[PDB]
RNA sequence: ACUUGAAUUACUGGGAAGUAACUAGAAUAUGUAGUGUAGCGGUGAAAUGCUUAGAUAUUACAUGGAAUACCAAUUGCGAAGGCAGGUUACUACCAGUUUAUUGACGCUGAUGGACGAAAGCGUGGGGAGCGAACAGGAUUAGAUACCCUGGUAGUCCACGCCGUAAACGAUGGAUACUAGCUGUUGGGCGCAAGUUCAGUGGCUAAGCGAAAGUGAUAAGUAUCCCACCUGGGGAGUACGAACGCAAGUUUGAAACUCAAAGGAAUUGACGGGGGCCCGCACAAGCGGUGGAACAUGUGGUUUAAUUCGAUGAUACGCGA
């Protein structure tokens, strides 16, 4: 299919997972 | 190796024309860089399919 | 300090890039080299006949005059120059008795460096 | 994809009956003028008697005849025929710089065997630079 | 009660099917010794880098690590992940067929168990090449990238931990039917032709499908069981819980917002996709403009007014 339907979703995954990097060492 | 016995342009001649054909000239720039199996895996699975289709 | 006597090699290592001629007695001793870059060949102009065939003539009348008048030539790798690295040695004076090329591959032994993008 | 070429026929001159020299005043030639310049060319040939006849001219113009020319700078053959026009351009060329006098006073740079010859030379050194080619 | 389903046994075979232990060569790197002098390496071109403290090159020997050119492939095996130099030991599985044997002992399977690419984590070794991060050189307006030179973790081994992939045939597991043509793998019957089971590819009829396509190894016609789906975003997010050393995995909402998201195919347009052609388009040659002074045109600034319009190619010595 199209690209534009998988496309989005890399970024909500990347964006989640620079937080939650970015987040650790918190304590 | 390539031993070959021995004008002189003859012999060079039929000396590059054995090493253009012993399947080499092409085999180096091949190693030269990395080809993993996923890469490797579909040239065979679209190379066969094109011979497949051309019969 | 080497012995020169005559039977002899010449090692001709070419490559992507560059060319040597190495001049060599019948027991490993280097005698004379020589090497596109070495006579005023610096760029993209390396890798051509020309600059093989004037680097093979560069060594070829100065290992002439020293003893050595049969050679039995190891080629080696890929690479423009090894046709005309051979013929402007035997039409040079020192006559060639063997082609024998030694190109080395490997039976997958190392890891190839990273496929250039 | 000009598919074609005529090579534009030419006809002699009266004096020498020579078909070079019609074209070096055709070279020589300014604004349609061709008249002036055989005037020109003649006076210049006179001057020239004081060294033999047009023969050392064209003798001189083949002293500016390149045989490779450059043009990665490749270098390559001209052709058996603009040989004798690029000599006749570069002589009629720089012999407007030569500070004498009259155009058939600065002419005489045929004895000149001169800002000619170096042209030729320079060409010669940068083709045999790129000789790998 | 029976053998057709299923399982066991006997004979022929089949494989990169697993675990463990030995062993071989090519190649790369390093070290020692011999020869020898000004370069080597790299790029679209350069530079960083190694070099007269003897590099690159060549010969001989030694050391160490990882992977196995040719065979080699729409091959074969495995439930999947995956499995490739050679040898042995300990196992497992599959196919065909004259057997003999039990007699429905079968299919699927929520909770659950096991295995599970790569990356990642802990402990102890090893480390030749490659190389995240990082340090210089280069390109660029900038380049925390592509390119070049080095390089740590890692990649490897012995015990473990997580359980994630485009884990794909984007097609769950069984059984039974329904046209052919054409290769190939391992068996049986064949003196050959050829025939019959078990797997693996391509073309295509009917039939399905929105179409692309599929098509006897179905996405064809039926029956059984399991999982999953119900507009897009918010969202695999918030909260609670389970597991894990951690990174994280599994389960999993709502408030709010829009009338749309989406698949197949068609016509045009475009591409720093390909192929074939043309034009003073480029390549060659000549004469110019942009430099100077003058004439008109226009923009801009002033004036009581500086009449109006075109202000890319297709306006600016134009209407005039």
């Amino acid at each position: 299919p199209s690209g534009k339907k998988r496309k989005r979703h890399k970024v909500a995954t990347h964006k989640r997972k620079k937080r939650a990097r970015a987040n650790r060492h918190k304590k | 190796m390539l031993i070959i016995p021995i004008n002189i342009d003859r012999a060079l001649k039929r000396y590059k024309r054995k090493f253009d054909k012993t399947g080499t000239v092409r085999q180096l720039r091949a190693r030269t860089a990395f080809i993993k199996p996923s890469v490797v895996k579909r040239a065979q699975i679209q190379k066969a399919a094109y011979i497949q289709t051309l019969k | 300090k080497v012995i020169v006597e005559s039977t002899g090699e010449a090692h001709i290592s070419s490559t992507f890039n560059n060319i040597i001629i190495s001049l060599t007695n019948k027991k490993g001793e280097v005698i004379a080299w020589s090497s596109a870059g070495k006579m005023g060949f610096r760029g993209s102009k390396k890798n051509t006949p020309y600059a093989a065939q004037m680097a093979a003539e560069d060594c070829s009348k100065v290992a002439l005059e020293a003893g050595l008048k049969k050679v039995k030539v190891y080629v080696k790798g890929p690479g423009n120059g090894r046709e005309s690295a051979i013929r402007s040695i035997h039409n040079g004076g020192i006559e060639v008795t063997e082609i024998i090329d030694v190109t080395p591959m490997p039976h997958n032994g190392c890891r190839p460096p990273k496929r250039r993008r | 994809r000009k598919r074609a070429a005529k090579k534009r026929p030419l006809l002699p001159d009266p004096r020498f009956n020579d078909q070079l020299v019609t074209r070096f005043v055709n070279n020589l030639m300014w604004d349609g003028k061709k008249s002036t310049a055989f005037k020109v060319f003649y006076d210049a040939i006179d001057i020239i008697e004081t060294k033999t006849s047009l023969e050392i001219w064209k003798d001189a113009l083949t002293n500016v005849m390149p045989h490779v020319e450059v043009r990665f700078q490749i270098p390559m053959q001209i052709r058996p025929d603009r040989k004798i026009s690029m000599a006749m351009k570069w002589l009629i060329l720089y012999a407007r710089r030569r500070n004498e006098k009259s155009m058939a006073q600065r002419l005489a740079s045929e004895c000149l065997a001169g800002a000619a010859v170096k042209k030729r030379m320079d060409t010669h050194k940068m083709a045999e630079a790129n000789k790998a080619f």
